[PDB]
RNA sequence: UAGGUGGGAUUAGCUAGUUGGUGAGGUAAGGGCUCACCAAGGCGACGAUCCCUAGCUGGUCUGAGAGGAUGAUCAGCCACAC
RNA sequence: UUGACGUUAGCGACAGAAGAAGCACCGGCUAACUCCGUGCCAGCAGCCGCGGUAAUACGGAGGGUGCGAGCGUUAAUCGGAAUUACUGGGCGUAAAGCGCAUGCAGGUGGUUUGUUAAGUCAGAUGUGAAAGCCCGGGGCUCAACCUCGGAAUAGCAUUUGAA
């Protein structure tokens, strides 16, 4: 499987005695639409090579997230650098109500119904890190019951 | 208003068939369907998420021949209604009389269907309805007035609709020229080419 | 001055769990012990014990699972500087129902679940998740 | 018998206690509970009460421009 | 005086009357004491033409409420309905 | 800020300002041109930009831009002004509504005509 | 009667029928409502006084909400009629 | 005998595609690109900017996009703005710790028994106009609209409990 999205391309510069070496950063996200998601950030002097590098990096850095059949089990907060993300489970039909970067991550991860907001910096590179920080923080009701030595019933009763 | 202008052009933009002609000739034989309209038609590339969403919304509007103000109201109802906003929107579009006289086969297109409806050809439960956008309910009986039972366009369109797959939520006696909207279609019943999700997303954006 | 012993209890637990401490001791009190009892019931601590008669100390044994601390969140809600009382229909859900909120009702100190089932509101002490 | 308790906060008027009634209210915005105070000139026929006393007053007919409360009962006299 | 009278609501050309107890001095469509029923002069299908709480009508008449001629006829109609 | 601080002094609403103070919250305003001149943009930009000093009905004197190629505005012309900064021209906060009162449509415009007051070409 | 209902502290004191008492008058009716007399009270940092703005409400608009903005039409209340 | 509306709605019958499409935009944001004219001029512009010779930014044209009996502009409110942050922000260096302290009012306050029940919580009763909003219906060919029932009115008063 592995759906791969390109969140951002950006032209960066190193100043040099000559003039300016201009290069390209690519922020990509990969996942299986069913719990795995990874990001990759690649650099190169050509755009295709950056995307390629990012994709390769992404594949290696993928991570399980506990989803509730296309939504979250509970609300989560993420933070990275100055980017803060809130995401909340939603009813089916809602769609991914996330903003930029955050929606790419949620697409490939397999979230179809979520409510989001991104506070603070909306810098793609940081949002993506916050989003996957948050998706990492999610636990299934079973996991939460396992940890508290109770049953899914008793947790919710 | 109703969009009165060239039909296949729309299909070319949307990059698909919207069934805006009767399927007696293949859309590809009547137009360069794989090129968009105009002088930059053979130059397609990156569309934005916004553009992607926009297109999907327009795909569905243009299929059913609804303008934006109406379409946006449908979305608002689909939202208000209980359950899946995406599905509700499709069942709202599928419940329209101009669509329902097309699904039954009285009209060869959804635009002929609409003329039939406007021109007072159609009864619903034996009363004359000439509002395209009327919401045919479950177990309603859409029929053709005895006056119009002799229109050869109708007879034509029935055999055109034989060439398509049957709606399993509509029953039609084309001999008596009456149909029953048995029930509202499910999401499964309709095209899975439609990504309703994107249209919901467009109307949050 | 220390003007919120409950928050001090929670801090001590939160910092203990962070430092991978086995147990945490603090000056005991009724409400501290009551909280500790609920946290045991809900499976967030291992156990507690109140030693001493003159100046009683409380010892919460902390709980780890897969070498992560069981308590993720331990946020105090009703501070001294801003008390928080919710009616039964307005009780906070924590971690989408998977965490507790310790309510103090007039029939004792209970989770938000048990408070809702009891149709009691009360003072919101903290969120445990 | 909807009375209200309070504390005498002036007594210098003849036959009149100013009584400070104290309500504890949640703040509309910020959520904090907050002492707020109604002063309410009551009528004291006998000049019983003294600055500091805790009295129970009851609403009555207007007895002056500012007095439409009356002393029911002194609850706790001052030190 | 207190009167039981029709208060026109509805739309242009489609009058729908609330039967109200009111001080006579008010505008017919303004301050009323109690709504005791309604009268749809052009009711179709399942829509009721006349609801009127006769108990409340009698209550008010017994307190010296007048009835308008129209409400007086609808009271008869609500009694031939009873 | 602490709650008790906010209870003592609540968070202050922010006084916003209109960029079009002369309009006095009206969609347009009539004025009489007192001077119809040209001015040079702020630099990076280079042009001769057609403007009018206008005395409005509310007694404000303001400078309005006169947009589109060519105009018929002398001193004493009665014009309608709307809001609209010209970024290049420091001072100019209003546009002269073309095609309204004494101001005429831009001659021989054929796209965006409504914005310039020109009627539809008789085809 | 109580609570609620704009802005300004580069507006901090304000009040002397003023605040309360007694009696008389007066009113449909309690009441400084008025007068005489006695006392010196009353209000105010939980913002009196002053200044600016403003009819109030049901609602309306916006907002995930909490809020923010607003008070045409309709209905209630108030005020006014060169 | 009583209809202002009134030549009423609603129905039929005729005849014929017959009588009926604009407006903004197409440099990025933002859906839609080319060619000519122009040459820091003329002009554009919400923001970033565009124009000094191959201008997808100016003007026209062709083509396209959006919307449609409208479409644009201006004004105005909220939103986005977590950019006054209660929900929901900050203050080493970005704006922000009073130079330091003492201290009244205020805010807050250790442990514990009992009591009280002001705060808190639960319930009852009264009230919270009607309309509106929302949910189910009902009636207009549909819709707007009208309308029935409910929910709501997060409050307040009285009252009974919990502690
Ligand atoms: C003195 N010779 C210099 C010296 O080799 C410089 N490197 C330290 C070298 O640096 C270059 O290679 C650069 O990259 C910069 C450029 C301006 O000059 C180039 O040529 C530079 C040579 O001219």
């Amino acid at each position: 499987d592995l759906q791969e999205k390109l969140i951002a391309v950006n032209r960066v510069s190193k100043t040099v005695k000559g003039g300016r070496i201009m290069s390209f950063t690519a922020l990509t996200v990969v996942g299986d639409g069913n719990g795995r998601v990874g990001f990759g950030y690649g650099k190169a002097r050509e755009v295709p090579a950056a995307i390629q590098k990012a994709m390769e990096k992404a594949r290696r850095n993928m991570t399980t997230i506990a989803l509730n059949e296309g939504t979250l089990h509970h609300p989560v907060k993420g933070r990275h650098s100055g980017s803060k993300v809130y995401m909340q489970p939603a009813a089916e039909g809602t769609g991914v109500i996330a903003g930029g970067a955050m929606r790419a991550v949620l697409e490939v991860a397999g979230v179809h119904n979520v409510l989001s907001k991104a506070y603070g910096s909306t810098n793609p590179i940081n949002i993506v890190r916050a989003t996957i920080d948050a998706l990492g923080s999610m636990k299934s009701p079973e996991m939460v019951a396992a940890k508290r030595g109770l049953t899914v019933e008793s947790i919710s009763e | 208003a109703r969009y009165l202008g060239p039909k296949l052009k729309l299909s070319r933009r949307e990059g698909t068939d919207l069934f805006l002609k009767s399927g007696v000739r293949a859309i590809d034989t009547k137009c360069k369907i794989d090129n968009a309209p105009g002088v930059h038609g053979a130059r397609r590339g990156r569309l934005s998420e916004y553009g992607v969403q926009l297109r999907e919304k327009q795909k569905v509007r243009r299929m059913y021949g609804v303008l934006e103000k109406q379409f946006r109201n449908y979305y608002k109802e689909a939202a208000r209604l209980k359950g899946n906003t995406g599905e509700n929107l499709l069942q709202l579009l599928e419940g329209r009389l101009d669509n329902v006289v097309y699904r039954m086969g009285f009209g060869a297109t959804r635009a002929e269907a609409r003329q039939l409806v406007s021109h007072k050809a159609i009864l619903v439960n034996g009363k004359v309805v000439n509002v395209p956008s009327f919401k045919v309910a479950a177990n309603d009986v859409v029929s053709i007035r005895e006056k119009a039972k002799q229109q050869s366009r109708i007879k034509a369109a029935l055999e055109v609709a034989e060439q398509r797959e049957k709606p399993t939520w509509i029953e039609v006696d084309g001999g008596k020229m009456e149909g029953t909207f048995k029930r509202m279609p499910e999401r499964s019943d309709l095209s899975a080419d439609i990504n309703e999700q994107l249209i919901v997303e467009l109307y949050s954006k | 001055s220390m003007q919120d012993p409950i928050s001090d209890m929670l801090t001590r637990v939160r910092n203990g769990q962070a430092a991978n401490k086995v147990a945490v001791k603090m000056p005991s009190s009724k409400l501290k012990v009551a909280i500790a009892a609920l946290l045991k019931a809900e499976g967030y601590i291992v156990d507690f014990a109140v030693e001493g008669e003159a100046k009683p100390e409380l010892e919460v044994t902390l709980k780890y699972f897969q070498a992560k601390p069981v308590i993720e969140q331990l946020k105090r809600v009703s501070r001294p500087g801003l008390r928080v009382y919710k009616k039964k229909d307005q009780l906070p859900s924590v971690m989408g129902g998977l965490g507790i909120a310790i309510v103090s009702t007039s029939k004792g100190l209970m989770s938000d679940r048990a408070a809702r089932k009891a149709g009691l509101g009360g003072e919101i002490i903290c969120y445990v998740a | 018998k909807r009375t209200q308790q309070g504390r005498v906060v002036s007594d210098k008027m003849d036959k009149s206690i100013t009584v400070a009634i104290e309500r504890f209210v949640k703040h509309p915005i910020y959520g904090k509970y907050v002492k707020r105070t109604t002063k309410v000139h009551a009528h004291d026929e006998n000049n019983e009460c003294g600055l500091g006393d805790t009295v129970e007053i009851a609403e009555c007919r207007p007895l002056s421009k500012t007095k439409s409360w009356t002393l029911v009962k002194v609850l706790e006299k001052a030190k | 005086m207190v009167t039981i009278r029709l208060a026109r609501h509805g739309a242009k050309k489609r009058p729908f009357y609330q039967i109200v107890v009111a001080d006579s001095r008010n505008a017919a469509t303004g301050r009323f004491i109690e709504k005791v029923g309604f009268f749809n002069p052009t009711a179709k299908g399942q829509e009721e033409g006349l609801r009127l709480d006769l108990d409340r009508v009698n209550h008010w008449v017994g307190q010296g409420a007048s009835v308008s001629d129209r409400v007086a006829k609808l009271v008869k109609d609500a009694q031939k309905a009873a | 800020a602490t709650i008790n601080q906010l209870v003592r002094k609540p968070r202050a609403k922010q006084v916003v300002k209109s960029n079009v103070p002369a309009l006095e919250a009206c969609p347009q305003k009539r004025g009489v041109c007192t001077r119809v001149y040209t001015t040079t943009p702020k630099k990076p930009n280079s042009a001769l930009r057609k403007v009018c000093r206008v005395r409005l009905t509310n007694g404000f004197e303001v400078t309005s831009y006169i947009g589109g190629e060519g105009h018929n505005l002398q001193e004493h012309s009665v014009v309608l002004i709307r809001g609209g900064r010209v970024k290049d021209l420091p001072g100019v906060r209003y546009h002269t509504v073309r095609g309204a009162l004494d101001c005429a449509g831009v001659n021989d415009r054929k796209q965006g005509r409504s914005k310039y007051g020109v009627k539809r070409p008789k085809s």
